[PDB]
RNA sequence: GUUUAUUAAAAACACAGCACUGUGCAAACACGAAAGUGGACGUAUACGGUGUGACGCCUGCCCGGUGCCGGAAGGUUAAUU
């Protein structure tokens, strides 16, 4: 499938690409997603036109995520409360659920699916390194210490 | 009202816990009216073999004076605690307070 | 019923036809699966039962064409 | 328990009985019954698809909790209760909050015996616990295969499973089979082995003990005619073929498990 | 106990018991172009198939043939190219 890409993905291409993929990756993640639209003679000349459009907005976006991620690096250390038995072991787990809300009880607001947590969902009390991401390219980083109920 | 003498090794990644231990069993033992006799924390010590791939352990020595159903849900926490890596048990014939060899030596 | 929604292919009838030419009778099914189509004009899912030849007229095509095609024949969806 | 009849009778000769004198004399608990009427083996066609089911003694149906996910309120034992439905007791349980239900009756449980849910619970039989928080090497039963779904594995009378090992979100347990199988470690388990291991001890003594349980006569294959069966047929007491199904597989040796689906999750099959 | 309604009631069939084998659950299997349904609101002390036929004493040797299980290094080998 040839198609045009509306953003830099990967090792594909950047802004403007006539990228040949396979079409299970056109058909099922860069069309439903706002990454990709075919080779079409319209779409060719809509892109032409709108390449400044788009240009702008892939920006002024990747200008929001660097101050979600300087407003996450100023906060650096979130605290969870949970049940924990003897020996600092937690019965649960703090779930990427608990992470989200405890960060939107500290600040403004996060979304479930930006946690990187790279180890596992913490099933132990201490301090935790949890990595968050609002774009491709910036990872910052949270201290997360959980402490008994 | 019988006399136990308790030793029990942690795992030397646990060695933060275990005043939280000494702590938690000497009050299981004094609420059931019983007396503590000798309490020694050995600290870590290299193993003369491995034990479950470890080369260090935590050592606490215990001389109590307590009753036989609270000396048994001792060792039933010694079980099912993941920390504690091996204790033994023993009865003694009378209390003990003297020092062991281990901090007389020094 | 095992009928394409975009190209409206059946099941058809022919015969097996062995060495010695014995013919017996024998179906030839569609390649139907279930696919959901994402469609960008209304920020939608559309499951549609399709054959593989009708998901490459809805690649060739567009996703918004064919269910004006589907919407003209009647066929909802 | 396991008591001989004395033989007053050709069919009471061989009787073998299992008595439980702590089981519940009385009528079940209504609220937890349910109609279950038979079907004869027969399905939605009304074609018989098993062989030899129907009649015996009419059942209802005790509402069982699998689950066991009522968490953190601890419950006492009211009494134990036969079940007609399963080879196992079954145990009316009572909630601190006045609720009651049925659970499977573990081997060493009683009047007045206190059990739990969740993930705080004591190790200790009857209670119920995700594998995670199940120490290794533990015998466990009414075991489930997805979180949520309710205890699938080992709810026979006597049965029980062995965790033996625990990787990541895994479990390893060795079955009443033999197989050792990969279960998610978020699953529950309820400690202990079921109860009424000496079921399998009874001895029916006759043919009607069989009728009352529902089982209809098996008639061999090599009884029968050439059209009946493929065993069928002969002068006098004939075989000289290969023993199959009466639809014609192989029944003495060939494998016919064919699931690619579940396949990750055996780890050795059963010898 | 069951059977050839209408020339055969028996030593035939069944049976409790025994053994082998399949089956980890969306189980095997069965009915069904399928959806589904029985198995089963059961979960290997369970269910299906097969042979034997209370019970007592027992059940020896042969894996060359046919089948089944396991192996897979080689030899041969389909569509495709
Ligand atoms: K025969
Ligand atoms: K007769
Ligand atoms: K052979
Ligand atoms: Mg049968
Ligand atoms: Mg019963
Ligand atoms: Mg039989
Ligand atoms: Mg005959
Ligand atoms: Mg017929
Ligand atoms: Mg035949
Ligand atoms: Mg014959
Ligand atoms: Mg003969
Ligand atoms: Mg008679
Ligand atoms: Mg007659
Ligand atoms: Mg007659
Ligand atoms: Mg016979
Ligand atoms: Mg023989
Ligand atoms: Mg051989
Ligand atoms: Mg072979």
């Amino acid at each position: 499938m040839q198609v045009i890409l509306l953003d830099k993905v990967a090792n594909l291409g950047s802004l403007g690409d006539q990228v040949n993929v396979k079409a299970g990756y056109a058909r099922n993640f860069l069309v439903p997603q706002g990454k990709a639209v075919p080779a079409t003679k319209k779409n060719i000349e809509f892109f032409e036109a709108r390449r400044a459009e788009l240009e702008a907005k892939l920006a002024e976006v990747l200008a929001a995520a660097n101050a979600r991620a300087e407003k996450i690096n100023a906060l650096e250390t979130v605290t969870i409360a949970s049940k924990a038995g003897d020996e600092g072991k937690l019965f649960g787990s703090i779930g990427t659920r608990d992470i989200a809300d405890a960060v939107t009880a500290a600040g403004v607001e996060v979304a479930k699916s930006e946690v990187r947590l790279p180890n596992g969902v913490l099933r132990t009390t201490g301090e935790h390194e949890v990595s968050f991401q609002v774009h491709s390219e910036v990872f910052a980083k949270v201290i997360v210490n959980v402490v008994a109920e | 009202m019988r006399h136990y003498e308790i030793v029990f090794m942690v795992h030397p990644d646990q060695s933060e816990q275990v005043p939280g231990m000494i702590e938690r069993y000497t009050a299981a033992i004094t609420g059931a009216e019983g007396k503590i006799h000798r309490l020694e924390d050995w600290g870590r010590r290299q193993l003369a073999y491995p034990i479950n791939k470890l080369h260090k352990a935590h050592y606490v020595l215990m001389n109590v004076e307590a009753p036989q159903e609270v000396i048994d849900e001792l060792e039933t926490t010694f079980r099912f605690n993941d920390a504690v890596i091996r204790s033994m048990v023993m009865r003694t014939k009378h209390a003990v307070t003297e020092a062991s060899p281990m901090v007389k030596a020094k | 019923s095992r009928v394409c929604q975009v190209t409206g292919k059946r099941p058809v009838t022919g015969n097996n036809r062995s060495h010695a030419l014995n013919a017996t009778k024998r179906r030839f099914l569609p390649n139907l699966h279930s696919h959901r189509f994402w469609v960008e004009s209304e920020k939608r899912f559309v499951t549609l039962r399709v054959s593989a030849k009708g998901m490459r007229v809805i690649d060739k095509k567009g996703i918004d064409t064919v269910l004006a095609e589907l919407r003209a024949r009647g066929e909802k969806y | 328990a396991v008591v001989k009849c004395k033989p007053t009778s050709p069919g009471r000769r061989h009787v073998v009985k299992v008595v439980n004198p702590e089981l519940h004399k009385g009528k079940p608990f209504a609220p937890l019954l349910e109609k279950n009427s038979k079907s004869g083996g027969r399905n939605n066609n009304g074609r018989i698809t098993t062989r030899h089911i129907g009649g015996g003694h009419k059942q209802a149906y005790r509402i069982v909790d699998f689950k066991r996910n009522k968490d953190g309120i601890p419950a006492v034992v009211e009494r134990l209760e036969y079940d007609p439905n399963r080879s196992a007791n079954i145990a009316l349980v009572l909630y601190k909050d006045g609720e009651r239900r049925y659970i499977l009756a573990p081997k060493g449980l009683k009047a007045g015996d206190q059990i739990q849910s969740g993930v705080d619970a004591a190790i200790k039989p009857g209670n119920t616990l995700p594998m995670r928080n199940i120490p290794v090497g533990s015998t466990v039963h009414n075991v489930e295969m997805k979180p949520g779904k309710g205890g699938q594995l080992a709810r026979s009378a006597g049965t029980y499973v062995q965790i033996v090992a625990r990787d990541g979100a895994y479990v390893t347990l060795r079955l009443r089979s033999g197989e050792m199988r990969k279960v998610e470690a978020d699953c529950r388990a309820t400690l202990g082995e079921v109860g009424n291991a000496e079921h399998m001890l009874r001895v029916l003594g006759k043919a009607g003990a069989a009728r009352w349980r529902g089982v209809r006569p098996t008639v061999r294959g090599t009884a029968m005619n050439p059209v009946d069966h493929p065993h069928g047929g002969g002068e006098g007491r004939n075989f000289g073929k290969h023993p199959v199904t009466p639809w014609g597989v192989q029944t003495k040796g060939k494998k016919t498990r064919s699931n690619k689906r579940t396949d990750k999750f055996i780890v050795r099959r059963r010898s």
